[PDB]
RNA sequence: AAAAUCUA
RNA sequence: GCGGUGAAAUGCGCAGAUACCGGGAGGAACGCCGAUGGCGAAGGCAGCCACCUGGUCCACCCGUGACGCUGAGGCGCGAAAGCGUGGGGAGCAAACCGGAUUAGAUACCCGGGUAGUCCACGCCCUAAACGAUGCGCGCUAGGUCUCUGGGUCUCCUGGGGGCCGAAGCUAACGCGUUAAGCGCGCCGCCUGGGGAGUACGGCCGCAAGGCUGAAACUCAAAGGAAUUGACGGGGGCCCGCACAAGCGGUGG
């Protein structure tokens, strides 16, 4: 699977402060990497559709709490789409 | 094909018929016995009892080559299982050991309509 | 008349090339003794049955030895 | 697979023509001693010899290496992957390290760019190629030679393949791209792999004057002549066949085993 | 990375010369595949169960690696080449579970 | 292996 | 002689079959563990190995701070059978041929046997797609069996799988902390039987055919559970010159 440094190299750089192993963003950004690593997966394994469905689903979480983040406050979902590169 | 005095003895236990066959102790046959041997025909072949007169019959062939002692060993689950053993027990041959060896498919092939 | 567990003492249950215990479990038959016999947990009688498994591919179990006497 | 085309024009809503993607960048051939003449459209007496031969189009004859043994223990580049004319494989041009250049029957999933090598020592692997006694039992296998040190023969179309079934004294066993079995002798080289251009045959001509490019003419059915110059030439109202189907010359068409009994090869050959 | 038991079955009648020459082929497809070795034992001839390659007895090795996860496939392949070579068989390492405490 | 049917 | 069946025949076998041994080819399927068992949203999923990957549960009491639920259309999955292109083909087996049974037998039984059953990619998208029970949360007796997790463990505490059953509900049957109980939220859907999942329109599909979906008309019923009785080539116990064993009769 993912690598645990490789957890922490992401939850270091999304954190609002040390410690926060539970924001927003650090879920949102938490989630896109494997939704990210999934997406590559199936791109190779086209009859696997359960891990699709699994997708499926962290893709619509992560569009869950991208809603709340772009109801409370637009400027740091502003800069946190940004710095993932989503909506288009 | 020659004259031996150990060897082995193989049961064929069908149904339909129920038929047995004397062999060297390497696998190649001497001679051989059924149902049919004793000129029964139909349901009648798979009867216990000509399976006896067989076993009998198969016993008083192998006694002609100097057959004396044999290892046995049966298949099928036919209407003259036992007997073709009850038979060869004062057949005159030594019995000397009794083998069960009924071949079974660990599931792979699809069986017929039934 | 015996259940199995009793026969030895502590061992390891994942270890597929000790033989000499992994063989009181298949009678003359070769036939992966029934969970009611041998006496173990779910859990153990898995794992032990999934080795077991894994030792006969190696050659050292056997898959089916052909009864005696009957 | 293979490109379509949408229908704006009929006699093109079903000519497919294959995916060149395999092809490495490259129209001009290697020039070097490779391209060669070529021509013939019937034998050297001006008579015709096989019937509806002809039109075509220009082709230069790529040379290539059937007989890969010459140069033992020597790697390669692959340099290039090929188009041919002359046969549904595609090619491979290899640079030899010893810096000859050479051409290959391209076989299939042989990435541009790979090392490759002929002798008994190579390790078994595609593009690969060594005598047959060396090949692992079991294993795909294409270009293979016939008698030993007489050039490659066996299974050289594109897709075509044959597997090995096993050894036996100082002969193998093939199952032939037609189901053959047969002995081949131990000595006999060949490549390790399956010949590529596999989406060969998913193509379609089309219409007409494909054929007429690929070089085949028009051919005439045999009921549709006259009794003079056909058999079936009963021609009368598009009358059944005169029994029983046979050629214009005279022998019988389904079934019936030309193959000479007697001959040697015979005792090498299994259905 | 992973902790990784290999056992490797092998020809039972042949010379010790071509049974350290497999050995060898063994060590170099290891190094080559990155398999960094650890406690290796060498079980030696045993008898057989089943008759394999019309060969009741059979010799016996059992290496003991750690290796990045992708490419202990493609070792395993490597080992399937060599003829002489009868099983193989990887298996994931696991903590010794414990029976009748 | 055999027992097909019974006007309103 | 085999094979086969209620008994047989067709079939195969002195051109040497059946039964036995050794050598080899190839395909499909996973015995024992194995279970009232486990997993998944459904369909479904079983040899063992490794890689890749989803969902799920326990502990700590760490982080976010109402970010939740449902969800028309849309989108993806979707047994078997069937369709396309190219493979594969041992066993099984529609269709078809033969044998028997029969008044007939286009069947049940038997001997042959092709698509198909298998892999690759693509289509079809229905089902007794069944718990015939939409989803989510909460309150409402206990007893026992079992899968699994934690904790010093004949006990305590989470998460699933079955039976009996408090209250209560139900037309009865039966459900009942795995509600059909008491409440709320939201989607789907029903309005007598036949006509009919038919017709026309529209959409989809290579075709087969699928999704929506009527009316004229006709009937005075259709239907649900339960009671009673007769009835069964249903079961269990039991009886009578009913059979059997036996003596003489008519039918001539
Ligand atoms: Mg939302
Ligand atoms: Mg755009
Ligand atoms: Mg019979
Ligand atoms: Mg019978
Ligand atoms: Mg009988
Ligand atoms: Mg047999
Ligand atoms: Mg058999
Ligand atoms: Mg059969
Ligand atoms: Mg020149
Ligand atoms: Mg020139
Ligand atoms: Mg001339
Ligand atoms: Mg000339
Ligand atoms: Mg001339
Ligand atoms: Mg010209
Ligand atoms: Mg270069
Ligand atoms: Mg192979
Ligand atoms: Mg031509
Ligand atoms: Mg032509
Ligand atoms: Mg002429
Ligand atoms: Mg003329
Ligand atoms: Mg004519
Ligand atoms: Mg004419
Ligand atoms: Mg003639
Ligand atoms: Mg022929
Ligand atoms: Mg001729
Ligand atoms: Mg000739
Ligand atoms: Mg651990
Ligand atoms: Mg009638
Ligand atoms: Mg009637
Ligand atoms: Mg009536
Ligand atoms: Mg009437
Ligand atoms: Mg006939
Ligand atoms: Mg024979
Ligand atoms: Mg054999
Ligand atoms: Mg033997
Ligand atoms: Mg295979
Ligand atoms: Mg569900
Ligand atoms: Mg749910
Ligand atoms: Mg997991
Ligand atoms: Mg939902
Ligand atoms: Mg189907
Ligand atoms: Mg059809
Ligand atoms: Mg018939
Ligand atoms: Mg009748
Ligand atoms: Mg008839
Ligand atoms: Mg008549
Ligand atoms: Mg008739
Ligand atoms: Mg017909
Ligand atoms: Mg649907
Ligand atoms: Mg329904
Ligand atoms: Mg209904
Ligand atoms: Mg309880
Ligand atoms: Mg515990
Ligand atoms: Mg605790
Ligand atoms: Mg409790
Ligand atoms: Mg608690
Ligand atoms: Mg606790
Ligand atoms: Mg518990
Ligand atoms: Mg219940
Ligand atoms: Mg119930
Ligand atoms: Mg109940
Ligand atoms: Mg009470
Ligand atoms: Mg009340
Ligand atoms: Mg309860
Ligand atoms: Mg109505
Ligand atoms: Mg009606
Ligand atoms: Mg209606
Ligand atoms: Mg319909
Ligand atoms: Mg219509
Ligand atoms: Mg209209
Ligand atoms: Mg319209
Ligand atoms: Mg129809
Ligand atoms: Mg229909
Ligand atoms: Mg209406
Ligand atoms: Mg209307
Ligand atoms: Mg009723
Ligand atoms: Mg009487
Ligand atoms: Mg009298
Ligand atoms: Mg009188
Ligand atoms: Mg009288
Ligand atoms: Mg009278
Ligand atoms: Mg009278």
């Amino acid at each position: 699977p993912i690598t645990k440094e490789e957890k922490q190299k992401v939850i270091q750089e999304f954190a609002r402060f040390p410690g926060d192993t539970g924001s927003t963003e650090v879920q949102v950004a938490l989630l896109t990497l494997r939704i990210n690593r999934l997406s590559e997966h199936l791109k190779v394994h086209k009859k696997d559709h359960h891990s699709h469905r699994g997708l499926l689903m962290m893709v619509g979480q992560r569009r869950r709490l991208l809603r709340y983040l772009q109801r409370e406050d637009p400027e740091r979902y502003r800069a946190l789409i940004e710095k993932l590169g989503i909506r288009g | 094909k020659r004259q031996v005095a150990s060897g082995r003895a193989y049961i064929h236990a069908s149904y339909n018929n129920t038929i047995v066959t004397i062999t060297d102790p390497d696998g190649n046959p001497i001679t051989w016995s059924s149902g049919g041997v004793i000129g029964y025909k139909g349901s009648r072949k798979g009867t216990p009892y000509a399976a006896q007169l067989a076993a009998l019959d198969a016993a008083k062939k192998a006694m002609a080559y100097g057959m004396q002692s044999v290892d046995v060993i049966v298949r099928g689950t036919g209407a003259g299982r036992e007997q073709a053993i009850r038979a060869l027990q004062a057949s005159g041959l030594q019995v000397k050991s009794i083998v069960d060896d009924t071949p079974v498919p660990h599931n792979g092939c699809r069986p017929k309509k039934k | 008349k015996a259940k199995v567990k009793a026969t030895l003492g502590e061992f390891d249950l994942r270890d597929y090339r000790n033989v000499e215990v992994l063989k009181r479990f298949l009678s003359e038959t070769g036939k992966i003794l029934p969970r009611r016999r041998t006496g173990l947990s779910a859990k153990e009688q898995r794992i032990l049955a999934k080795t077991i498994k894994r030792a006969r591919i190696l050659g050292l179990l056997p898959f089916t030895e052909k009864l005696v006497r009957k | 697979a293979v490109k379509k085309f949408k229908p704006y024009t009929p006699s093109r809503r079903f000519m497919t023509v294959a995916d060149f993607s395999e092809i490495t960048k490259t129209e001009p051939e290697k020039s070097l001693v490779k391209p060669l003449k070529k021509t013939g459209g019937r034998n050297n007496q001006g008579r015709i010899t096989v019937r509806f031969r002809g039109g075509g189009h220009k082709r230069l004859y790529r040379i290539i290496d059937f007989k890969r043994w010459d140069k033992v223990g020597i790697p390669a580049k692959v340099a290039a992957i090929e188009y041919d004319p002359n046969r549904s494989a595609r090619i491979a041009l290899l640079h030899y390290v010893d810096g000859e250049k050479r051409y290959i029957i391209a076989p299939d999933g042989l990435q541009v760019g790979q090392q490759v090598v002929a002798g008994p020592d190579a390790p078994i692997q595609v593009g690969n190629a060594l005598p047959l006694r060396f090949i692992p039992v079991g294993t795909v296998v294409h270009a293979v030679e016939l008698e030993p040190k007489k050039g490659a023969k066996l299974a050289r179309a594109a897709g075509t393949s044959a597997q090995i079934q096993g050894r036996e004294g100082d002969y193998v066993i093939l199952r032939l791209p037609s189901g053959e079995l047969r002995k081949v002798h131990g000595e006999c080289y060949a490549t390790v792999g399956a010949v590529g251009n596999a989406d060969h045959k998913n193509i379609v001509l089309g219409k007409a004057g494909r054929s007429r490019w690929l070089g085949r003419r028009p051919h005439v059915r045999g009921a549709a002549m006259n009794p003079v110059d056909h058999p079936h030439g009963g021609g009368e109202g598009r009358a059944p066949r005169g029994r029983p189907p046979a050629s214009p010359w005279g022998w019988q068409t389904k079934g019936l085993k030309t193959r000479k009994r007697r001959k040697p090869s015979s005792r090498f050959i299994i259905a | 990375m992973r902790r990784y038991e290999v056992n490797i079955v092998l020809n039972p009648n042949l010379d010790q010369s071509q049974l350290a020459l497999e050995k060898e082929i063994i060590q170099r497809a290891l190094e080559n595949y990155g398999a960094r070795v650890e406690k290796v034992e060498e079980l030696g001839l045993r008898r057989l169960a089943y008759p394999i390659a019309k060969d009741p007895q059979g010799y016996f090795l059992w290496y003991q690696v750690e290796m990045p996860e992708d490419r202990v496939n493609d070792l395993a392949r490597e080992l399937r080449i060599r003829d002489n070579v009868r099983r193989v068989m990887v298996v994931k390492s696991q903590e010794p579970f414990l029976a009748n405490a």
